[PDB]
RNA sequence: CUUGCUUCUUUGCUGACGAGUGGCGGACGGGUGAGUAAUGUCUGGGAAACUGCCUGAUGGAGGGGGAUAACUACUGGAAACGGUAGCUAAUACCGCAUAACGUCGCAAGACCAAAGAGGGGGACCUUCGGGCCUCUUGCCAUCGGAUGUGCCCAGAUGGGAUUAGCUAGUAGGUGGGGUAACGGCUCACCUAGGCGACGAUCCCUAGCUGGUCUGAGAGGAUGACCAGCCACACUGGAACUGAGACACGGUCCAGACUCCUACGGGAGGCAGCAGUGGGGAAUAUUGCACAAUGGGCGCAAGCCUGAUGCAGCCAUGCCGCGUGUAUGAAGAAGGCCUUCGGGUUGUAAAGUACUUUCAGCGGGGAGGAAGGGAGUAAAGUUAAUACCUUUGCUCAUUGACGUUACCCGCAGAAGAAGCACCGGCUAACUCCGUGCCAGCAGCCGCGGUAAUACGGAGGGUGCAAGCGUUAAUCGGAAUUACUGGG
């Protein structure tokens, strides 16, 4: 009964995936209230000054052009918080997120948001979920009526009846507690016919659903739902008890040899994203890590596996309530931030001597948009550095042709307004307004072995282009040139590097 | 500045009254003898010199006065009080 | 406070110490009064390994120079009866 | 650093035999010496003073295999010595280790001697030397280590040593390949043909 | 209850120690040349001086008192940060006895100081806190020595006359005050002096020197890295502690800038090491460790050190090596020229025989390391075979570099050659395409249809992991001539 594993058990993961226009930022800002601490272009991590346990968050942009980040950061997070709006319903967003989450069998707690607006019938929404996702659910509560009449929460497995007050978005207030279920004073304070309809719907829940499970909750077969609004400061207050009681210890993750448990050593903190950092005086690029296996040390010396080097790293930033706090060590199960300068890419593994790799990197193939043409052409060095600084990321990869002009911006998504807004910083001052220039399909990256690529360079030396990380694939113009490249036979051990 | 060795600041504050206050009372005794120089009473001048001599020798001993200032005070003040007498 | 100490001259990965009399507030390669003898730690057996003039060292002992540990070890190396 | 190219074209370019193609075979006459240095070698040049100085410098250098910065360092070392600069410069050129290995007969040509020095085979005073620019001190003994001794490449090339002048200032054992170095060579002993005066006039301006 | 295998409340009792008082260090080490044309630096002297820590000599170290932090209880503020009512200790503070070659005075005479701790123990006495015996360490007063610092004088240390008079505490004296100290250093009175054509006052520039480059020498530019001095720490000014700062990581005020806030109020100064922005043509890593030296404290063990010892990048500069060697004519193939005979590329390449420098991998392996710790034999000390200093001697040992330098073995000539020029200066030749268009060029200069001068090809020359261009200094320039011109 050592306290080490007992506080490993107090470390839980809930990242947050949802629809566009769903309410990620509001529910995170209000969970920050619960621990006494365009749209969506950031990723934020909140460790917490929470009382009982210490449950990490990790935000991500939810769109189709966005959420390229969450394919590799849902691998970091054991559990899953779904947020579905009633006006949006079950869309292709939820089908894509479930095609992500079914590959690892994550436990899923869902949370229906936007209770201030109009919401359809509850049985209709649960039937839409169970039909278009083919996965059942177990409802616990249902608030009052429709429209703006939602003014209560009626628990079944806790037998607690709470009421709601309006206009509590700024300050934390408490509403009095009614214990009884068949209380006629509750029928007088709420409304008799509406409460009878709610009791009839709870009888339909008890007669047309199942109960909760614990061994099937781990795979995620019966996913529980939770109701309430993000603005009224009421519905998310009940989430914390479920986050404590339902989420298990963080599971082991697969390596090439076997699964590494959370009681072992040899820190497996590999880097997930290289996110677009804000730059007051330094960059640090970011270092999100999986330090679930092994308790922190202040003077520990990490080992880069893919370059096999002993790197002394003593400074580690912790994300206390969003602000990058001081030099602090903690208990295993957290996510760090380190001080890197162009050395570590996505998915570079770390151990203390176990020279093996993971099975991650779910990144995809890009769609090459238009150009860099350097408006106000004085001081070109800010984009020759600062976008190549952003070229190591999974979303942005800057490509360099030989003719030293017309640099290609490589985005996997469609909306390149992210980089245009990111060109307005202390070391970013060029506008580069976009137009239409056609570059067809993603520059499929391949580099040959020795005594073979020399003639490949010498035959068509005007048809090469440097890449992010000093690569030379062929050139991306058409499918016919890719067929000629396949006809050219570059026989090599293939590295995707995407 | 944020420093573990800021103790020498406020301790010097703890000095800058007390030692200086001793210097204060020291020089007032010296000025008292100058009052006798403005008085013309040689007996009062000798009494004031005998009153100021042990405290100025003690302040010359305690590191505040560097034993040549106080010697200069005794020298020129003795010269004044026996030129008057 | 005057002292007799080494000065660490030479090249990179090639040390060559200078036993020298200097004030303790001076730098290692800084100002010195006068030099006396030398020491070479990589001077394995050849025609000369260590010179050390004991007359000026005794004169600085007669003045109050604090001898460091390496200089006292060199005094115990240059022994009066050996 | 090394030339590694047309070593016999240089002998046609200077006209005299630079002994770069000394070899097992005798005087070749296989390259049309003195009448074809290159494509338009039938032309007779004006051949001025700076011309003959530069040709004499490049002739002595491609005899001894020394690059220009290194030969300028040898001239700077010969300038501070006693006597006269012209004898001292040729003494410093003879004091190279690969030249001593060449004079011993341990290799047919000078590049072979430089390769034999470079490949950890030549050992002087019990200490192996890889740099061919080793300034040979007087009263030394040069030999070949037992792990690299007589793998036939020293052997037949030693027969060329039976056809050379075999100069006085060094002695070879020829039974165990143990040479012996002696006093510095006189100017009237080394090759009797090269002109130090043009080199001194070139490096004096 | 396996009554000893653990949990548990008290307990500074031991090893040690967050915070606090106090001692030392912070005035050294590190960084820059902004300001400065002499208040700076260098050379040579001088007296009217100071000096903790180092050390020599001579004495004392006797006897007392009062506060305060930390702490206790409450309270203002979110934090930063205190206030109120009480308590205590010291090598912290302050009195009392005495005091000498110390201070004052011609002398008589008067005055000036402290602090005790740690190890071990025989007799005596133990209110059994211990006095006592010894050793180590620390304090006070004086005289010295060295180191460092303060002060003064002479000479030397850029340009401008399109910079000609400047100065009024100014120059000198007397008296008072001030500094470790002469000194208008600072005040009261008296005279009109003081500097200046040997460049006074004013403007611009500049850290100075030992030195560096060039030059036969005399000279010219520079002084970035090594070292000494000076000045500075966002700017200006001022004081305190301290022997030493009129203070990089100390204080206050005036100004500008940044950040937090609950908005009542605070924090800050990378011309330190790294690192970031702007500028530029131009310059690096947000790395390891006290393994060695040195600095700080301690008796010692121990702690810190971005100085340093290194590690990573850059051909930025110097040095050395390799990218093969010997043989090899059918004088092969391809390119170029031609008189179309042939020549050149060319022993170059192909073939054969050997070799593996340096890199790759796999194994041995110094030196940078002196010390320090435990213990033994013990010479001193003492009453003591006890504590402590020192010397032999026994043992476990102290490396970031470091998979070190270096050596051996394995695979395969196998992984490793470019850049400028070819009319003269100045080293090296032709052909083709345009034709004062395109272009090259350091100067004279070519190209206006048969260019040794543009571009391309072949070939050669020179230098070599560097080669050309650009930028600065000197020589040539006796075109700043004192050497050495008119
Ligand atoms: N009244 C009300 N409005 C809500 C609630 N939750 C979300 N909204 C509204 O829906 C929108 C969602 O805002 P936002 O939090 O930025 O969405 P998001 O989930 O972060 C977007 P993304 O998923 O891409 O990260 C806003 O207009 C917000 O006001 C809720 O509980 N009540």
């Amino acid at each position: 009964l050592s306290p080490y594993l007992q506080e490993v058990a107090k470390r839980r993961t809930f990242a947050i995936i949802s629809h566009p226009d769903a309410g990620k930022t509001t529910i995170t800002e209000k969970v920050l209230l619960f621990g006494q601490a365009g749209i969506s272009i950031t990723t934020s991590v909140m460790q917490f000054p929470y009382h009982d346990c210490l449950v990490n968050l990790l935000d991500t942009p939810g769109h189709e052009d966005f959420s390229e980040d969450t394919y590799r950061t849902l691998t970091a997070v054991d559990c899953c918080l779904m947020v579905i709006d009633a006006a949006k319903g079950v869309e292709d967003r939820t089908r894509k997120l479930m095609e992500v989450t079914r590959l690892r069998d994550t436990p899923i707690l869902t949370f229906m948001n936007k209770l201030d607006r109009d919401i359809r019938d509850p049985m209709e929404l649960l039937d839409e979920v169970e039909n278009e996702l083919k996965i059942g659910c177990a409802p616990i509560t249902w608030p009052i009526g429709c429209g703006k009449l939602f003014k209560g929460v009626y628990h079944l497995y806790k037998d607690e009846t709470y009421l709601y007050q309006s206009g509590k978005g700024h300050t934390i207030q408490e509403v009095r507690i009614v214990k009884g279920l068949n209380n006629p004073d509750l029928d007088a304070a709420v409304g008799e016919d509406l409460a009878q309809q709610l009791r009839d719907e709870l009888e339909l829940v008890k007669g047309a659903s199942n109960e909760f499970d614990k061994e099937l909750f781990l795979a995620g077969e019966i996913t529980p739902v939770f109701f309430g609004t993000a603005l009224g400061n009421f519905g998310v207050d009940h989430m914390l008890d479920g986050l404590v009681e339902w989420a298990p210890a963080p599971m082991p993750r697969q390596t090439d040899t076997r699964t590494v448990e959370a009681s072992e050593d040899k820190f497996t903190g590999f880097v997930f994203k290289i996110q677009a950092n804000m730059d007051p005086k330094h960059r640090d690029r970011v270092a999100f890590m999986r330090v679930v296996s092994g308790k922190y040390e202040k003077g520990m010396k990490l080992r880069q596996v893919r370059t096999a080097k002993d790197v002394v790293i003593s400074d580690a930033l912790t994300f206390m309530a969003g602000d990058r706090s001081h030099v602090e060590e903690a208990y295993p199960g957290d996510i760090l931030g380190l001080h890197n300068h162009g050395t570590i890419q996505i998915g570079d593994t770390f151990t203390q001597g176990e020279m093996m790799k993971f099975t991650g990197i779910p990144n995809f193939a890009p769609e090459l948009f238009r150009r860099i043409r350097l408006k106000d052409p004085l001081k070109q060095k800010q984009l020759l550095k600062g976008l190549v600084q952003l070229s190591e990321e999974g979303a942005v990869q800057v490509f360099r042709p030989i003719s030293n002009n017309d640099l290609i911006v490589g985005a996997v998504g469609v909306l390149q307004f992210d980089v245009v807004v990111a060109r307005l910083k202390s070391e970013y001052n060029v506008e580069a307004v976009y137009e239409s220039v056609n570059v067809a399909t993603a520059r499929w990256v391949e580099c040959a072995d020795a005594k073979k690529f020399e003639e490949f360079k010498r035959k068509n030396e005007s048809q090469l282009a440097l890449d992010g990380g000093d690569n030379l694939a062929y050139i991306a113009t058409s499918m016919v040139n890719l067929r000629l490249a396949q006809e050219r036979y570059p026989d090599v051990q293939f590295h995707q590097t995407r | 500045n944020i420093k573990s060795a800021k103790k020498r600041a406020i301790q010097s504050e703890k000095a800058r009254k007390h030692n200086a206050s001793r210097r204060s009372m020291m020089r007032t005794f010296i000025k008292k003898v100058y009052a006798a120089i403005e008085a013309g009473d040689k007996a009062a001048a000798q009494k004031a010199f005998n009153e100021m001599q042990p405290i100025v020798d003690r302040q010359a001993a305690k590191g505040l006065i560097h034993k040549n200032k106080a010697a200069r005070h005794k020298a020129n003040l003795t010269a004044q009080i026996n030129k008057l007498a | 406070m005057v002292t007799i100490r080494l000065a660490r001259h030479g090249a990179k990965k090639r040390p060559f110490y200078q036993v020298v009399v200097a004030d303790s507030r001076n730098a290692r390669n800084g100002r010195f009064i006068e030099r006396v003898g030398f020491f070479n730690p990589i001077a394995s057996e050849k025609e000369e390994g260590t010179r050390l003039d004991l007359d000026r060292i005794a004169h600085w002992v007669g003045q109050g120079a604090t001898i460091s540990d390496r200089v006292a070890a060199l005094i115990k190396e240059v022994n009066k009866a050996a | 650093a090394r030339y590694l190219g047309p070593k016999l074209k240089l002998s046609r370019r200077e006209g005299t035999d630079l002994f770069l193609k000394s070899g097992v075979r005798a005087i070749d006459t296989k390259c049309k010496i003195e009448q074809a240095p290159g494509q338009h070698g039938a032309r007779k040049p004006r051949l001025s003073d700076y011309g003959v100085q530069l040709r004499e410098k490049q002739k002595v250098r491609r005899i001894y295999g020394v690059l220009e910065r290194q030969f300028r360092n040898y001239y700077k070392e010969a300038a501070r010595l006693k006597g006269n600069t012209g004898e001292n410069l040729l003494a410093l050129l003879e004091g190279r280790l690969d030249n001593v290995v060449y004079r011993m007969g341990f290799g047919a040509t000078r590049a072979e001697a430089r390769q034999l020095v470079s490949h950890k085979a030549i050992m002087v005073n019990g200490r192996v030397v890889n740099i061919a620019s080793y300034q040979v001190s007087p009263n030394d003994v040069v030999s070949i280590r037992e792990k690299a001794k007589k793998q036939s490449r020293v052997k037949a090339a030693l027969e060329l040593a039976e056809q050379r002048e075999k100069p006085t200032w060094l002695e070879v054992d020829a039974g165990k390949m143990e040479g012996t170095f002696k006093r510095k060579p006189e100017r009237s002993d080394l090759s009797a043909d090269i002109n130090e005066h043009l080199i001194v006039e070139l490096y004096s301006k």
